[PDB]
Formats: C-alpha cells, sequence, structure tokens
RNA sequence: CUUCGAUGUCGGCUCUUCCUACCGUCCGCGCGCACCGGCGCGGAAGCGUCGGAUUGUUCACCCGUUCAAGGGAUCGUGAGCUGGGUUUAGACCGUCGUGAGACAGGUUAGUUUUACCCUACUGGCCCCGGGGCCAGAGCACGGCGGGCCAGUACGAGAGGAACGCCCGCCGCGGGCCGCCAGCCCCGCGGUUGCCCGGCCGGGCAGCGCCGCGCCGCCGCGCCCGGGGGCCCUGCGCUGACCGCCUCUAAGCGCGCACCCCGCCUCGCGCCCCGCCCGGCCGCGCGCCCCAGCCCCGUGCCCCGUCGCCGAGCGGCCCCCGCCCGGG
C-alpha cells in the first residue's frame, strides 16, 4: 500500500555501519590539497579535549556591533615532537609510500608505542636503525630518495603525553602532511628542519580560520532504536512493549533490508565535525590568557575546580568555537578545514568564563573566593 | 520585519493564552501558527514574536467570538535563550490581537512585553508600557 | 600477454576465455584503451544502468559492480568461464589484468589479436567508446595517474628504441645452415 | 487455476523500500505570455506533499498552515500492536414467518496464544607491532522567506518582477555540556507514625514522604552541513546532402533539485618502517596509424622438445603473545 501520510527515513544511511571504530584514534583519511606555491605550512595537530567554557564575543556580521555568549571547547595541545618523514608517490594504484626515514633519536613516549607492556619488553625496537644512522650519512641519502621519487611528503610526529594530564604514558603517533611549498625538496627540507624538534599548535594553525575536529564519539553500549536511530515509541498499550520499530519490513523483499532500524552499538564511532573556528591559540604558562582589556584583572585557561573529568592543561591550548566530537581526554585530531563557511564572523573575545565547571561557580578566580568568603 | 532569531517554541496548538490588549478577550486559544511546515505528528508550535491564529473563548467578548484572528504572543512562560545568553522566562502565557498588517485592535497593550515581539512587530513596540 | 589498445571488450574476452579454459594463463595490458562498441552516451548509460542492479536487502550481498577498467575487462571474461566450478576457478585465477602496462609485465614480449581489433572489425563511423573514458564517468578516479605513468613509460621506451636497433643490427651484421635449410630446403618456412 | 489434515481477514498506528501516468520546487520551450499571475509541454523522482473537527470507516467533507500528486510491495506491515469494525455464543428494536428462527436492516456486550531452532537484518567474537593506502559497499543538506535591488523594469493605470550578494527560518542529519531546562546511588536539610528509656543520633514503612543537589547522561539548550565531472530535454554555432535553406548529417559550444565521483562511514587485502632481515621462482618490451595503409598481406610456431650459468628486472613466500588491574 502507499504509506499514507509522508515522513522521511529516520537516521543517516551514509553513517552506517554503526560499529565501535576499529581505528584507535581518528585517522584523517584526507588532508587539505597542496596548492604548490603556497607558504609551506603543516596541516594537523593532536590534542586531548579538555572542557567547554562559554565566551562573550563582539559580532560584526549582519546583530552587528552586539555581544553574544557562545560555547568554546579547549582542546589542550602539547608541543608534539616530529619523528619521521614519509614520501608517498601518486602511482596508478593510489598513494603508495617510497620508504620513510625515521629519526635517529626517538624518545621513550614514542618507543613505548611499539611494545604493549614496556617493563617486560624486549626493548629491541630501532636497535639496528639507530646504529646504521647516527652518522647521518645514511639518513640524508634516504631523504634524498624521497625528494627524487615522492610527490606527497608527510611528517610523522609523536605527541608527548607526559606534558598532558592523560594517563596513557605512551605517545600516539600521527602523520601530518607538509603541504604547500614550491617543490618536493622544499617540503622535504621543511620536514628535515623540524625533525627531532617540537612542533607547536601556534605554527600549524591561526586564530579566525576554521578547522575540522576529527575524533571518536562518546558511547552508550547496546541501545534500542528509540535512543539509537530515533523511531517513535508505539502508544502505551502495546504487548511486547512500546520502545521499538513495529514493522521491520514487508513480506517482499523477504529478507530484512539494510535500511531498517536495528538495535546495536550507540556511540564510540569515528566522526569528523567540520568548519569549527579557532577562537584562541595560546600557551597556559602565560597567566593572562583569559585577561582581556574588558576583564581588568588576571585569569588563565585552568578553571577553579579544574577541567571536570580532566587535568590542568599546563600547556598550549587551542579553543575552537562549538562542540567537538569526543568525551574529555579523548584524543582529538584537528585538520585545516577542507572547505570552510564562505561568510563567517570575525573573532574578537571580550570575556572568557573561568568559574568552576564543577557545580555552579560565581567566583572567576581563586583569590576572589577567599576574599568573598573573607 | 527583520529576520527572526530562533527562541524556544513555548506554546503548541490548543494552548489558551490571556489577552494583553483591551479590545481583545480574556481567552485567546492557539489554532495554528504562520509559516508552519513540519514533519508528521508535530503539533504546530509558536513562540513570542510569531503570528498565531487565535479564537476568542466563551469567557471572551461576545462581539469578537466565533471567528479566527491573527495574533502575536507577547509573554511566553517557557525559558528561551537570547543570543547574549540571558534566559528570560515571563510569569504567564499571554498574547495581543494584531491584523496581519500590524494593527492592534486594542487601545493599549497591558503587562510587560517581550523584546522579541517589539522588534518583529513595530506597532507593539510603540504601545508597550513596560518592555522587558 | 595481449595488449588491449583498440581491441573489442567482447571479442578479446572470447579469445582470452577459450585460452584460459584450455589452460594457457595470459596477462592483459593497456586495458583502458580497449573499446566498448557503440556511442559513448549509450555505452555509458548501459554501464550506469548495470550499476543500478544491486541486492535490495543488503547491497553488500549485491552484485559487485567494478569501476576500474582492468576489472571491467575481467568481469566480462568471468561470464565466459564457469566461474563457480573448480576448473573455472583455476582459470579466472590464471588471468592477470593490468590497467596500463605496469613494470611487472613491461619486458614481456607483446602479441595482439588482429581479428578482435575494432580497426579490422567495426566499419568506419560506427562510433566507439574506450572503456577508460567510460571508467572515468562511471567512477574511476585514477585516470590521470595511469596516463602520466604510461607517458613516462613510452618515453623511456623511445630512448630504448634507439638503443635496441643498435644491439640487433650487430647481431644481424654477424650472420657468420638452418637459415639455408629450415626456411630454405624444399621447406620455405 | 493454487490453497478448505487452516496462507490470520478490515482499517489505523510504527516503519522500510519502490514506481511515474510529476502537484510544488530544478532545467529548458510554447501561449489568447506587458507585469504579477495563470495555463500547456518535454527532461526530471532529488526533496516536500502537513496539523486538526466528524466517522471503525479506505473514502468523504470541512477548518486551518510554508496551501498540501497519484499509487505499489500476499488489498506491504497481527509469534509488531490495537480490536473500533467485521465475524460465534448474551441481549434489544424494526420488519418477515403460525412457529423454531431470519435480515446486504440498524443497537450494545463480548481470552488476539508460541522464537530457545534456521535464515535475514543489526551489533559482538575467534593470541600476533606500529603507521598508512587502495578494490569493493553505504553515501545527505533540500525547501521557505525577510534585506538591498525596488517601488525600479513593466504598465494607461491598477498593480508589480528578476539575476546577484547578504541575513535568517523550517525540515532533516551528524555531534556536545557551559548556559539553562529534566533527572539523582545512597549527599545535605525538613517532617510524619512506630521502634530504639528521654537528649544526641539512628532504624522501619520494599527510596515513608518533602526541599534542593553534585559527576554524569540528556533536550526543550548550543555547535557544524557553501564541491567537482559527464551530460538529459533542449537552446545555439559553423555546415551539407539537395544552384537555396538549415541545430546535425561530420563536427562544435552551453547545459538540469537528475546522475557519477569528492567530503563523509566502513573497509578485505596491500604498502612503508621497526624485530628479523631469511628462503624460493621466472626469463620476454619500440611506438603509432589504418582514407597513406610508406611497402603492408609477416614472424614465433620447441616450456622441456634439452632449455635451465649468471647479470639484470620482476614476482613469491617471509616476520610480530596473553592472563591480570583501571577506564
Amino acid at each position: 500500500s502507499h504509506r499514507k501520510f509522508s515522513c522521511c527515513r529516520k537516521g543517516n544511511l551514509g553513517y552506517l555501519p554503526r560499529k565501535r571504530c576499529t581505528r584507535g584514534r581518528g585517522r584523517c583519511k584526507t588532508f587539505p590539497p597542496d596548492v604548490q606555491g603556497a607558504p609551506i605550512h603543516l596541516t594537523a595537530f593532536l590534542g586531548y579535549k579538555a572542557g567547554c567554557t562559554h565566551v562573550m564575543r563582539f559580532i560584526d556580521h549582519r546583530l552587528h556591533n552586539r555581544q553574544a555568549i557562545d560555547q568554546a571547547t579547549i582542546i589542550d595541545a602539547p608541543p608534539m615532537i616530529c619523528t619521521a618523514i614519509i614520501g608517498y608517490a601518486k602511482t596508478p594504484k593510489g598513494l603508495r609510500a617510497v620508504t620513510t626515514v625515521w629519526a635517529a633519536h626517538i624518545a621513550e613516549p614514542a618507543m613505548r608505542r611499539f611494545y604493549r607492556n614496556y617493563f617486560h619488553a624486549e626493548k629491541t625496537a630501532f636497535s639496528t636503525y639507530m646504529k646504521k644512522a647516527a652518522d647521518g650519512t645514511y639518513i640524508k641519502e634516504q631523504l634524498g630518495r624521497l625528494k627524487q621519487h615522492a610527490d606527497v611528503i608527510r611528517i610523522v610526529a609523536h605527541t608527548q603525553p607526559a606534558l598532558t594530564p592523560l594517563k596513557q604514558k605512551k605517545a600516539d603517533i600521527m602523520e601530518i602532511q607538509v603541504n604547500g611549498g614550491a617543490n618536493v625538496a622544499e617540503k622535504v627540507d621543511y620536514a628535515y628542519a623540524l625533525m627531532e624538534k617540537p612542533i607547536s599548535i601556534k605554527d600549524v594553525f591561526s586564530v579566525g580560520a576554521q578547522i575540522d575536529t576529527i575524533s571518536i564519539t562518546r558511547g552508550r553500549g547496546f541501545e534500542g532504536v528509540v535512543t539509537r536511530w530515533g523511531v517513535t515509541r508505539l502508544p502505551r498499550k502495546t504487548r511486547r512493549g512500546n520502545r521499538k520499530v513495529a514493522c521491520i519490513g514487508a513480506w517482499h523483499p523477504a529478507n530484512v533490508q539494510y535500511t531498517v532500524a536495528r538495535a546495536g552499538q550507540m556511540g564510540y564511532f569515528h566522526r569528523t565535525d567540520t568548519n569549527k573556528q579557532v577562537f584562541m591559540i595560546d600557551t597556559a604558562e602565560n597567566p593572562r590568557c583569559c585577561t582581556t582589556e574588558f576583564d581588568l584583572t588576571d585569569k588563565s585557561i585552568n578553571p577553579v575546580g579544574g577541567f571536570v573529568n580532566y587535568g590542568r592543561v599546563q600547556g598550549d591550548f587551542i579553543m575552537i568555537k562549538g562542540t567537538c566530537p569526543g568525551p574529555k581526554r579523548r584524543p582529538v585530531v584537528m585538520r585545516n578545514a577542507l572547505l570552510p563557511h564562505r561568510n563567517c564572523p570575525p573573532v574578537q573575545l571580550q570575556w572568557i568564563s573561568t568559574a568552576s565547571k564543577f557545580g555552579h561557580g560565581i567566583f572567576e578566580t581563586v583569590e576572589e573566593r577567599r576574599q568573598f568568603y573573607a | 520585519i527583520g529576520n527572526k532569531f530562533r527562541i524556544s517554541c513555548g506554546l503548541p496548538v490548543g494552548a489558551v493564552i490571556n489577552c494583553a490588549d483591551n479590545s481583545g478577550a480574556k481567552s485567546l486559544n492557539m489554532i495554528a501558527v504562520k509559516n508552519w511546515k513540519g514533519h508528521l505528528n508535530r503539533f504546530p508550535k509558536a513562540s513570542v514574536g510569531d503570528m498565531v491564529l487565535i479564537t476568542v473563548g466563551r469567557d471572551g467578548k461576545p462581539e469578537l467570538r466565533r471567528k479566527v484572528t491573527p495574533a502575536v504572543v507577547v509573554r511566553q512562560r517557557k525559558v528561551w535563550r537570547r543570543k547574549d545568553g540571558v534566559w528570560i522566562y515571563f510569569q504567564d502565557n499571554a498574547g495581543v490581537i494584531i491584523n496581519p498588517k500590524g494593527e492592534l485592535k486594542g487601545s493599549s497593550i497591558t503587562g510587560p512585553v517581550a523584546k522579541e515581539a517589539a522588534d518583529r512587530w513595530p506597532k507593539i513596540s510603540t504601545t508597550a508600557e513596560c518592555v522587558h | 600477454v595481449i595488449d588491449c589498445k583498440g581491441h573489442i571488450l567482447g571479442r578479446l574476452s572470447a579469445i582470452v576465455a577459450k585460452e584460459l579454459l584450455h589452460g594457457h594463463e595470459v596477462a592483459l595490458v593497456r586495458c583502458e584503451k580497449a573499446i566498448i562498441s557503440g556511442a559513448f552516451r549509450d555505452v555509458k548509460a548501459h554501464y550506469l544502468k548495470k550499476m543500478h542492479k544491486r541486492t535490495n536487502f543488503n547491497h553488500l550481498r549485491g552484485p559487485f559492480h567494478f569501476r576500474a577498467p582492468a576489472e571491467i575487462v575481467r568481469r566480462t571474461i568471468r561470464g565466459m568461464i564457469p566461474y563457480k566450478t573448480v576448473r573455472g576457478s583455476d582459470a579466472m585465477s590464471r588471468l592477470r589484468v593490468y590497467d596500463g602496462i605496469p613494470p611487472c609485465c613491461a619486458r614481456y614480449k607483446r602479441v595482439v589479436c588482429p581479428s578482435a581489433m575494432a580497426y579490422l572489425c567495426l566499419r568506419p563511423e560506427r562510433r566507439r567508446c574506450e572503456v577508460g573514458r567510460v571508467a572515468h564517468e562511471i567512477g574511476w578516479q585514477h585516470a590521470a595517474d595511469v596516463e602520466r605513468y604510461e607517458k613516462r613509460r613510452l618515453e623511456e621506451c623511445d630512448k630504448w628504441y634507439q638503443d635496441k636497433i643498435q644491439i640487433d643490427k650487430k647481431i644481424a651484421e654477424a650472420a657468420e645452415l638452418q637459415r639455408i635449410n629450415a626456411e630454405l630446403a624444399k621447406y620455405g618456412y
């Protein structure tokens, strides 16, 4: 029969299969295009998401010259060291690598990655490589092979977890493209000059641009269609219960279709939010990061109470307007956006929230609490 | 007039609201909301500053009863977030009778009136004694 | 090793299907330059019509429709083989299809099937579309790469040509009995 | 014709796909097309096709609104439901029959049983490093406005556009907690009966109840959705067959909410590095064009048949723990 009244499919078929992500941390799977002739930039950074804030801003779009409060998420970012250079050629088959020159000296956080348990491990990783390199005659010669045969150069870098409050104690290695540059050599030289050296969010991204947060979303376990896809609860008098999709198909096709609503794993799946602006790029060592000329006192990213379910962010922090995928401390990757909103508002922040997210706080800084309570 | 910024849709169809203007009547019952296209089952919902069709109730003035009229809700009980982040919730649900061209039937609007209604409908702004 | 520049996608797949089943094993190269007879718009819509055939219940159990041209030539040779039976499974495996001449099969001596070539088959003005162009409009995103590579290969083979005549002219110059018997002794071979 | 050792039978709800003989929006074209608006086409299924009064009602009709096409899937959909209806047994009423009873005449009352099997679908699992990349499969932004244009074109007036850019809303989709809602696992305060001899402080009434409430979900809150390619109907350009003409015949331009790819979700396998760096196997390249086809219409024709060294180019195997705590 014709359905009768008309309504749309509940759920996005392109976001199937809904399984816990096999990829441990978000893999970009894409990078902004090279545009040979642009300044040689870098296109990504890894950070552990902190907590949301709510900042006043001055809006100049067309509400012009008015002030609005909007949530911003602090993605704590540690300087991430660079460990290697990967040159992938663009052969018929796809991006195929032409070898990688890992660095001679690699730290414990990144060494921790290869072995599951460090204390009881062979600790043999890169024993021969360190020996064959070190002189650096070999490293250079192989970087030369990348320049001669490669078209896309990506610098593999490791985030130092000790600087973050994360409990991992092992670095999550990542690949960042060095896109831009007149030729492959300039990109290769840019990668060589950043090798075994900290890379900071300040260099990779800028305030006012939009970047895409990629990550793994929060998860709920098995959840029924009502809380997974969104189908309407059946009316109160239903035997076998109301929280379900009443018809899973029609006698033909006999097999149930893939487009039907089915109970499964809600959450913990890879998602890329897009076009989120960078309200603030700063280092928490400075004690006036939240101090604005319309603040008139001293504040910093750490909120009284601490980021709830998070640490201290005693490091560089990127504040991105809007919610990003992931619970606190989930690794959140960031890429230069691929196609941002054509007409966005300019960013001027006139006040940043610092009171305790824990409970309800009416005291922006620690000192005000002891003076108010006397 | 202008471009509406989304608020919280406080009042669904069947809501009875009080009448701010004198020439209107004590009960004004929502019947439909203007510019409403929704998915199935959604009861058309209106909010402060939208044009909603109202019917004067049995308690109301006999002359204006038994007809469907345009109206804009002035006071909405449900909390809504203005951009500056203030959430303002009015004490009671109420609305004014306006012709679609903005003509309020009553001589004066009585009771504090929402900022959102004033911007969208100009005449309400001139006749509102205590804008909040 | 049958090169497929100019060969009909149906007729090559008849010569090659008999060979695989006879048990010969062949490699097809330059596959994108093979021609599917007919006007491009109709040929493109016959494939963009085949790509609509898919199992409604799960497009994963559905017929797999392949966009890259090496597969388009081989799925055709799959119909002309008993793919399900073992003697067919051995022969489909015995076919290696390469879009463009890869370094894997480049040095191999190359033969072409003259009979199934569109030049010797289709009349002039029949209108023919290369599977490579159909591939790009059905969803192949690797077209430029296989043309950049093929140019660079045809360039190193142009330098080689100058080198090759030199080695084989010396061989011929040193012609110092089979030549006067195998093709010349009441044999004429 | 198939089913009567039984295919659950009406509609509704919930949900999924499909079809064009397309109502609105997309692209043209024709008007008895000045403008607004209407009306007729051809391509077109992408999206939208609502909220309600009566009725069991499919239908019908009316009232609204962003003004509201038609159908199909065992009259899709009962081990999904609901039983209002129909359709058992109780009971009326009207008519018909001498009567038992009848009624395609109305009225009320009247168990909706069973998956733990197999498929299918959805998620999950089967000890082996990290970092990537492809084949395949899913595939998502439409629609409505306000602003400037503009009171301009057009019009005798009356009325009254548009491309473009901006700003919003609706529908849906993916997220998130600060804000503000909602919630409270054992927190803090209040109180009521009883039991602890009274105070203090506790129990018991399946959390006795009440007032707030934290981490956390969550929504009613916020955040994000701006791109390419062939082309369809056609509109044209040069230019014929056919001393003209011409959109088409050879060409050639432009070109659709469609389509295909991107983004995006999944991803068998594969690549690189590390550990180790080991074995095995093969022996072989000019290109281009067919109305110049430049010498055509050959060659190989012996993968064991006596071939197998190497060199050099490919391949091919090749390799990597858990338990245990916490999230």
